[PDB]
RNA sequence: GGACAUGGGUUAGUCGAUCCUAAGAGAUAGGGAAGCUCCGUAUGAAAGGCACGAUUUUUCGUGCCUAUCGAAAGGGAAUCCGGUUAAUAUUCCGGAACCAGAAGGUGGAAUCAACACGGCAACGUAAAUGAAGUUGGAGACGUCGGCGGGAGCCCUGG
RNA sequence: GAGUUCAGCGGCUGAAUCCGGUGCGCUCUCGACGGCCCUUGAAAAUCCAACGGAAGUG
RNA sequence: GUGAAUUACUUAAUCAAUGAAGCGGAAUUUCUAGCGUUAAAGUUUCGCGAACUGAUCCGCGUUGA
């Protein structure tokens, strides 16, 4: 366990970091 | 004989003179950062919109999906100051600059920029000084019932915005203008409508007023809601003329 | 007294702006070259890389090199933090006649970066070795 | 005192009537006046355009929104109060 | 439009292949203007002392072509 | 004595900017110049960049790179009291979410 | 799987052109070659004097020929090198070529040998 | 004689056009209209790119996000002097420069502490790598009123 | 060495082009400010810089 | 055009927004004019290698009147 592995969680409510790339499929302009 | 200058204002040179205009004002696109909560954005500048009486607001969000950052104009409120941070959205707090949807807000909160219908942007109170204030609330048909400038009650959705706080540059029509030079200025940044030739000082060709060996009218100024364009002159459909002495 | 050696402090002026540096020695008296309260101050000019699981022992280490900087900044002009750094090895190293020579002060650049280099491997002061954004 | 009563309507002369000059005076010295600034507290925001009132302090240079003529209205204020008021309660 | 003040520099200008010519000036107020023209600018060197300019002109090489007073 | 365009545009314009010179000889004649060059200016507070030259737009491509900017974090697009302000705002505005994390985490 | 609200056409291969048959039987030979470039060399006392002084010939030149298709016509012509060109369409709609010999060569022999003095 | 006749005459990398966009014109997508054509200008469009990979069942997988025309007075890369002709010149001639782009070469600097140091600082230095993505600035701006500096002309003492 | 003025020779040879003052002066520009507006006074091409850290005997 | 005992429904058509960005179901971020992207931890296989989760599933009718 190398201790310069450290965790940076996101956290992805309403105004914090950038929404992840989802599955958009439903909301696609077909 | 002619069609009437009320009939020629169907564009051309009465158009609106938009070169110098500093964006449209416009709220935010309801989305669901705005929808679900609340979203903060920095005032990086209070400018002059050529042509509107009220300042516009330059305030920089960031985008919730992309590396970017979104810029909205918006119609300032008084007290509203550059490096201020404004919060849109369902929580936001009721604080003058937020937005916030009407069904969120008390009875008797003075709101600008209102929507009419939830997600066009803006439409009710946004002339400088103007407000619109919050009747009353009907939770189970999910309604809202305000009161406009003009004291017209209207029933809106109750997930329409409102900036809280009255329009920034109220008491503009206070002072009188003093003169024609300043009436050409006002209008220059704005359509083609100044100065107004009266129909009585025409000809019976140029206006329905116009004509005879002296300046009169000649027939009732007050014409029908069904007259043709070009007979729709004077007090169109009046209820009731007159001073109330 | 919040100006003490071994405190992390911000530098705000000068070419390492915004660079977290720890206090190495407080002359909050004054000097005749620098008639100010002064404190010498070593810190990191290139932080260290982001490292991952992933990566390989040549890219750890390569990643991993500090490259440091010593330089005497005015009291105005650092903003001290609740932080602390505990400065072993780099008690007595920093005098006004290290800076005179460089000699002295490229050992002490080259003391300095090997400090930090291994306290960075025992991964203590991670906040000290992470970059502040602004 | 070099003028008794027109004050600063001196400059449009003897046009425009005495009552639609006064008027214009009331509003024009609140419009010209210096403000102080909310954020700074020095006598430094002036008017820039209708609406917008710029504070010329060093180190402050804030820009506001206010009235057309003078920089706090009472409907503003009005505003302010019963909006703090309702928050409060809520 | 090239002032220089040092006489080697001047002359490994002169050396370089980029010279083509160099040009002799001999002004009333008794200063020699030695003027090379090389491929882009124009080295000038002023000198106040007549032998320096003597040596300094032997001392330009031979294959370069030196012109007197125009 | 009198002068006249050098180029075929009359009407002084912006870009039909003029010197007179003195001419080796004896001359009197115009000279077309162009526009003043203008310093960087502060993204945040607006405020004239200190450390480099005032010049168009494209002559900025002839100079060094140092000579375009100042050797500071954000030198050459924003002032030292900007940069300042943004150094301690952010470790303030840090430290205050550390306090925050740590109030509500227990 | 879409991560984007858009829906881009993807793209698809594009053969390139493989005729059946060739649409002309025979390609055109060049249709401004050196012989069609300089028509003939002006004689007046101006361009005379220009070969004196200038070390400068002068050509009747075709319209669409530029200043480099009138240098290699020169050059394969009277292998002669120019060192410059400047043209101009006299007010008749005919363009004249002032081409500038090199130092190593002087436009009088040129002239001679040409035969135009 | 600006008439008449015969000849001659206008030379540019740096001056303009060309490039840019303005108001505005305007095809395409689409919808009208018996039609001529009309409306439309990112619209109810599948409107185009970019990088990775021993080569992937040797039949390609994986990620990443707007025409055009329109200004010889607007924006804008870079040229000056002397001279020359019967008539051309910032264009020719003599001299002296400049800008844009391209390629490798010499010299110098940095580099195994990979990506220079100095100054408390504002910042300086002959150099001092920086993809994608983001952002800032210049271009880029009214009007009047004095005050200060400069250049040319004017005035003036030998 | 050019341009200009002047004195000589039959194209050539001599000289001189020097030293200073001034201003509510005019023309253009530049700098620091001031006032005015219910008037707040173009765009784009182009160019630069920054945050970030992909990547890397030679 | 579909129902129910006078009312409901939405696929026809009408309208409005956008970059058609988080709709319907179930399982279970607010003392400051700062920066926020090119996932890292965790869990399995063979060095910024892959794969799974980080970032729940389901439906698919872009959402709202």
């Amino acid at each position: 366990k190398n201790p310069l592995f450290v965790s940076r969680p996101r956290s992805f409510g309403i105004g914090q970091d950038i929404q992840p790339k989802r599955d958009l499929s439903r909301f696609v302009k077909w | 004989g002619r069609v009437i200058r009320a009939q020629r204002k169907s564009g051309g040179i009465f158009q609106a003179h938009t070169r110098l205009r500093k964006g449209a004002a416009q709220l935010r696109t309801l989305d669901f950062a705005e929808r679900h909560g609340y979203i903060r954005g920095v005032v990086q500048k209070i400018i002059h919109d050529p042509g509107r009486g009220a300042p516009l607001a330059k305030v920089a969000f960031r985008n919730p999906y992309h590396y970017r950052t979104d810029v909205e104009t918006f119609v300032a409120t008084e007290g509203m100051y550059t490096g201020q941070f404004v919060y849109c959205g369902k929580n936001a707090a009721l604080t003058v600059g937020n937005v916030l949807p009407v069904g969120e807000m008390p009875e008797g909160t003075i709101i600008s920029n209102v929507e009419e219908k939830a997600g066009d942007r803006g439409a009710l109170g946004r002339s400088s000084g103007n407000y619109v204030i919050i009747v009353g609330h009907d939770v189970d048909t999910g309604k809202t019932r305000v009161k406009l400038p003009s004291g017209a009650k209207k029933v809106v959705p109750s997930s329409a915005r409102g900036v809280v706080g009255i329009v920034a540059g109220g008491g503009r029509i206070d002072k009188p203008l003093l003169k024609a030079g300043r009436a050409f200025h006002k209008y220059r940044v704005k359509r083609n409508c100044w100065p107004r030739t009266r129909g009585v000082a025409m000809n019976p060709v140029d206006h329905p007023h116009g004509g005879g060996n002296h300046q009169h009218v000649g027939h009732s100024t007050t014409v029908p809601r069904q007259s043709a364009p070009g007979q729709k002159v004077g007090l169109i459909a009046a209820r009731r003329t007159g001073l109330l002495r | 007294k919040i100006l003490k050696p071994g405190k992390v402090a911000l530098i705000t002026r000068g070419r390492f702006a915004g660079k977290k540096v720890v206090i190495l020695q407080a002359i909050d008296q004054g000097s005749k070259s620098h008639p100010f309260g002064h404190a010498v101050v070593a810190g990191v000019e290139r932080y260290p890389l982001k490292v991952t699981k992933s990566m390989g022992a040549k890219r750890i280490a390569r990643r991993s090199r500090v490259k440091p900087f010593i330089k005497v900044v005015n009291y105005n002009h650092l903003m001290p933090t609740r932080y602390a750094l505990e400065l072993d090895n780099l008690k007595g190293l920093i005098t006004a006649d290290t800076f005179k020579e460089p000699t002295q002060r490229s050992a002490a650049r080259k003391t300095v970066k090997k400090t930090f280099e291994e306290k960075y491997q025992s991964g203590k002061s991670a906040w000290f070795f992470t970059p502040l954004r602004f | 005192k070099r003028t008794k009563k027109v004050g600063v309507t001196g400059k449009y002369g003897v046009r425009y009537g005495a009552s639609l000059r006064r008027d214009v005076r009331k509003i024009e010295v609140q419009q010209h006046s210096r403000y102080q600034c909310p954020f700074c507290g020095r006598n430094t925001v002036k008017r820039t355009a209708a609406g917008i009132w710029c504070c010329n302090g060093k180190g402050c240079k804030k820009v506001l929104a206010g009235g057309a003529w003078t920089v706090t209205t009472a409907a503003a204020t009005s505003a302010r109060s019963t909006i703090r008021r309702l928050r409060e309660m809520v | 439009p090239r002032q220089i003040s040092d006489i080697k520099q001047f002359l490994e200008i002169a050396r370089r292949k980029d010279a083509t010519s160099a040009r002799i000036k001999k002004n009333t107020n008794k200063d020699v203007k030695f003027k090379l023209r090389c491929s882009k600018y124009l080295y000038t060197l002023v000198v106040a002392d007549a032998k320096k300019a003597e040596k300094l002109r032997q001392s330009l090489p031979p294959d370069l072509t030196v012109t007197e007073v125009g | 004595q009198r002068v006249t365009y050098r180029r075929r545009l009359a009407y002084n314009t912006r870009s039909n900017r003029t010197r007179i010179i003195k001419t080796p000889g004896n001359n009197i004649r115009y000279l077309h110049i162009k526009k003043l060059g203008t310093i960087p200016r502060c993204g945040d507070t607006g405020v004239p960049l200190q450390g480099i030259p005032a010049l168009r737009p494209r002559e900025f491509a002839r100079l060094s790179h140092n000579k375009k900017t100042v050797q500071r974090a954000y030198g050459g697009c924003l002032s030292a009291n900007a940069v300042k302000d943004r150094i301690v705002r952010a470790f303030l505005i840090e430290e205050q979410k550390i306090v925050k994390q740590k109030l509500k985490q227990l | 799987v879409r991560t984007s609200t858009t829906f881009r056409r993807p793209k698809t291969l594009q053969l390139s052109r493989k005729p059946k048959y060739a649409r002309k039987s025979v390609a055109h030979a060049p249709r401004l070659d050196e012989y069609k470039i300089i028509v003939n060399p002006i004689n007046s006392e101006s361009a005379m004097k220009k070969i004196e002084d200038d070390n400068t010939l002068v050509f009747h030149v075709h319209l669409k020929a530029n200043k480099f298709t009138i240098k290699e016509a020169v050059r394969k012509l009277y292998s002669v090198e120019p060192v410059k060109i400047n043209t101009l369409i006299r007010p008749n709609g005919t363009k004249k070529a002032f081409v500038k010999l090199s130092a190593d060569a002087d436009a009088l022999d040129v002239a001679n040998r040409i035969g135009f003095l």
